[PDB]
RNA sequence: GUUACGGCGGUCCAUAGCGGCAGGGAAACGCCCGGUCCCAUCCCGAACCCGGAAGCUAAGCCUGCCAGCGCCGAUGAUACUACCCAUCCGGGUGGAAAAGUAGGACACCGCCGAACAC
RNA sequence: UUGCCUCCUAAAAUGUAACGGAGGCGCCCAAAGGUUCCCUCAACCUGGACGGCAAUCAGGUGUUGAGUGUAAGUGCACAA
RNA sequence: UUUCUUGCCGGAGGUAGAGCUACUGGAUGGCCGAUGGGCCCCACAGGGUUACUGACGUCAGCCAAACUCCGAAUGCCGGU
């Protein structure tokens, strides 16, 4: 008859991602002109959408689960650039070149800023 | 009075560029801080007069 | 006796000065309020005053938004 | 259908929107008459000044 | 005498006598009770005459309910005063007694001697009243 | 227990709103809606000396067979608007009810009986809420106080109910409360 | 294309909530293991951050079912009301609540991505 | 009593008188300003050396009843 | 003709009314029982009882210019 007393951390953790998620979209926005660039960050995996919130409509996506990213030897870090590689390329074949970087309620920095570094590099205006 | 005025001037051409006030009981010291000089066209160190 | 009254304050013409359909230039005063009455919504500034004002010319257009009462601009089509 | 709409009762003492709605019903003095067809803002005019005119349908 | 132990705004504007009472139609306590006709300031002078003479005449066995509380303060100015200078100062407490309201009500073992006590009531309120029962 | 439907003619009505009603009214009919669960209100007009005759007789929670257009259909007396100073009926809700169906009604209770001769007998509800069936409704409840000494709380759970009517209020409620008659003493401070 | 799937959104933002009963782990979401490294604690690797994959669906999350508490809610009637009749009260035409009742409801819609099918 | 600010009177735009009904102001803050990031009160229940109704600690319930330098009102938990 | 009038469409509102387990205050009668108070065991401790007192909670009936979970009719702004 066991009965959880509490909250687990894992609940505590969820709600305050999406409150300070929310906190930071107050003033990033994204439009078909200069789309929002979603990171969601799990212990596995890293996960990229470019967002035109006028339509609510994902122009591009790109994540750690695809298999040219799990073939990455090194770290997560790695992979996060991978993923920021990746997202450019196929923004920049969406017709985008200006972003807004929604760090998705996540500190910046370690594999989100490793990513948005990368997405810099290849050519992503932000 | 307990909140006088006083004149920041330009540390570096001495122009008396603001006025502003402060309790000079919490604040005996002159006041120092960066503002932007006209004349120089820079921000510099402004100090009370 | 005497009483210890008698005090007011000028009346500060405030409320809505452009209601819902009316063509707004941009910069336009919307709404004079106090607090967040109504909020700023789609190119709709907020002044320090809470005034709120248009920041795109169009139509005036209320709304709500997660249950707080919003001021919009919709854009005209051109002629 | 039509209207015969006829001035019964003097202006004096008619509100503003009373004595507009007989100016824009084409009446002037009393005993005059107007035809008007029955649409919904002849209706209004009437229903402004029902207590002012007599309302006969013709048709 | 009933009077409140503290209003929030002292000097009030007159209780408006429009309406017929929308609350407190029916008699909800006693079986019997006394039932407004007309629009009254009732003082609480009048409230404590009309419970003393319901009292008098059932002397004891009887529960006697008062639906109604004097919370309105009318005022007064100082006698042979001008008009002006200021609002009087609290007077009277008095209830807005509206139409179809009921201000009393009484349980008693006997008819007869009920109806009787409810009138010695009624004869000290400044309306006019009639006696109603719970029955429709 | 088993109750017979009461008839009742009525006509449906032309004409709805506040003057339509007034002039029913004038001329001795009462409004009324029928609606149910079949989800389809009708507008009608019941004669006011007969439906408060039925209202006399059988209560506020009598059982009618209405006769509209020539078509019966049984419903219950769901609520009743009554001015407050002309004690007429102004308008009437009517349920429309099939036999067998559960209702929940708000019933009368009376007390009866000669409490002990120095208790003073207070009711604390007029009314309690039951479950039972659309013919079976009981048009008042009956408390016997005749024994009880001061102290005794007669409770909603402790009350008769006939087979098939089951008691949706919470028992806890008063119905009745049995006190010693008061004192030449406790009138005078009561309410001072 | 179909899924007890993972994200990002929307709704004049509860008909969507709170609660109860039962169930789910393929890839995901999670708890979870551990502080060498960027980084972190007005103390604490709890949190934030980084490096991992031994354990587990017990929680979060997700799915099905309950109207118990919240929430939504007519029709009709009334209150009130604009205008007009009316020597005192009242009435007519038009508009029309709040409360209560019948009842609704254990949300619905868009884009992207899993995994499997073709 | 005389200027300024807030509420009610004021009749659901604005405005609206009286020696009508209530209060406040003639400042304060070098941060109590700017920005970036993080957080969620009050109250109540339970346990704990001094320690009590209430100090600091721990768990739970708690969506706002706390708090916003300073009157009142309009706002603010998305936080102001 | 930009004015006005009438019909229709787009708007903001907090009056009338109403409601209050939706807030801030006022307030009637039950029920329940913290809290003092009396008394019996008698130690001042732990307890058992009383024509006292009644918080908090709950059931039913209510009230407000400066109460509002609600909320018209008119009036007002714009379009046609
Ligand atoms: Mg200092
Ligand atoms: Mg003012
Ligand atoms: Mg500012
Ligand atoms: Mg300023
Ligand atoms: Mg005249
Ligand atoms: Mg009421
Ligand atoms: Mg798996
Ligand atoms: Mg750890
Ligand atoms: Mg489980
Ligand atoms: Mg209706
Ligand atoms: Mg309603
Ligand atoms: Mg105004
Ligand atoms: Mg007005
Ligand atoms: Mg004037
Ligand atoms: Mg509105
Ligand atoms: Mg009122
Ligand atoms: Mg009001
Ligand atoms: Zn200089």
């Amino acid at each position: 008859a066991h009965k959880p007393v509490g909250q687990n951390i894992s609940e505590v953790r969820r709600n305050a991602r999406l409150r300070r998620h929310a906190r930071l979209r107050k003033k990033v926005a994204g439009t078909a002109e200069v789309p929002r660039l979603v990171v969601n960050r799990s212990a596995r995996h890293i996960h990229v959408q470019l967002v035109n919130d006028l339509n609510g409509t994902t122009l591009a996506a790109a994540s750690s689960i695809e298999a040219d990213v799990r073939a990455i030897d090194g770290d997560k870090k790695a992979h996060s650039v991978r993923v920021g590689q990746l997202i450019a390329e196929r923004a920049k074949a969406a017709g985008v070149e200006t972003v807004v970087f929604d760090r998705g309620g996540y500190t910046y920095g370690g594999r989100i800023a490793a990513l948005a570094d990368a997405a810099r590099e290849a050519g992503l205006k932000f | 009075d307990v909140r006088p005025k006083i004149t920041l001037a330009c540390e570096v051409c001495k122009h008396r560029n603001y006025i502003t006030k402060k309790n000079r009981r919490n604040d005996p010291d002159r006041l120092e801080i960066k503002k932007f000089c006209p004349n120089c066209g820079t921000h510099q160190p402004h100090k009370e007069s | 006796s005497s009483s210890r009254n008698g005090r007011d304050s000028a009346a500060q013409r405030l409320g809505v000065k452009r209601f819902g359909g009316q063509v707004v230039k941009a910069g336009e005063i919307l709404v004079r309020q106090r607090g967040t009455h109504f909020h700023p919504g789609v190119n709709v500034g907020r002044g320090g005053d809470d005034t709120l004002f248009a920041l795109a010319p169009g139509a005036v257009e209320f709304g709500a938004k997660r249950g707080r009462k919003t001021v919009n601009i919709v854009p005209v089509a051109r002629p | 259908a039509e209207l015969k709409i006829t001035q019964v009762r003097s202006t004096i003492g008619a509100r503003w929107k009373q004595r507009e709605s007989l100016r824009t019903l084409g009446l002037k003095k009393i005993r005059q008459s107007v035809v008007r067809e029955d649409n919904a803002q002849t209706r209004g005019l009437i229903n402004t000044v029902h207590h002012l005119v007599e309302v006969e349908e013709v048709g | 005498m009933l009077i409140p132990r503290k209003v929030k705004h002292r000097k009030q504007h007159h209780p408006e006598q429009r309406g017929i009472a929308s609350g407190g139609t029916s008699v909800s306590f006693g079986d019997y009770g006394i039932q407004a006709l007309e629009h009254a300031y009732i003082t609480n002078r009048q409230i404590e005459s009309a419970r003393i003479a319901i009292n008098r005449h059932i002397k004891r066995g009887g529960k006697v309910w008062i639906n109604i509380f004097p919370d309105r303060p009318l005022t007064k100015k100082p006698a042979e005063t001008r008009m002006g200078s200021g609002k009087g100062s609290p007077e009277w407490w008095v209830a807005n007694v509206k139409p179809g309201r009921v201000l009393f009500e009484l349980s008693y073992p006997d008819e007869k001697t009920a109806r009787d006590a409810l009138t010695r009531a009624i004869h000290k309120l400044p309306i006019k009243a009639r006696i109603v029962t719970r029955e429709e | 227990t088993a109750n017979i439907p009461n008839k009742l003619t009525a006509n449906v009505r032309t004409r709805t709103g506040k003057g339509a009603s007034r002039q029913a009214r004038r001329d001795g009919k009462v409004p009324a809606v029928l609606y149910g669960h079949g989800t389809d209100p009708q507008h009608l007009e019941l004669n006011a000396r007969d439906f408060a005759a039925v209202l006399r007789s059988h209560g506020t929670n009598a059982i009618l067979t209405l006769d509209i257009e020539g078509t019966e259909q049984l419903a219950l007396t769901k609520a009743l608007d009554v001015h407050p100073i002309r004690r007429n009926i102004q308008h009437a809700d009517l349920l429309v009810v099939q036999r067998g169906e559960k209702v929940t009604v708000e019933v009368t209770v009376l007390v009866e009986g000669d409490a002990t001769p120095g208790t003073l007998v207070t009711q604390d509800a007029n009314t309690i809420e039951i479950e039972a069936e659309a013919l079976s409704i009981p048009e008042q409840l009956t408390v016997s106080v005749e024994g009880v000494e001061a102290g005794t709380q007669i409770t909603a759970g402790q009350i008769s109910l006939p087979e098939g009517v089951n008691l949706i209020s919470d028992p806890e409620l008063l119905v009745v409360n049995v006190v010693e008659a008061p004192s030449a003493e406790a009138l005078e401070e009561e309410g001072a």
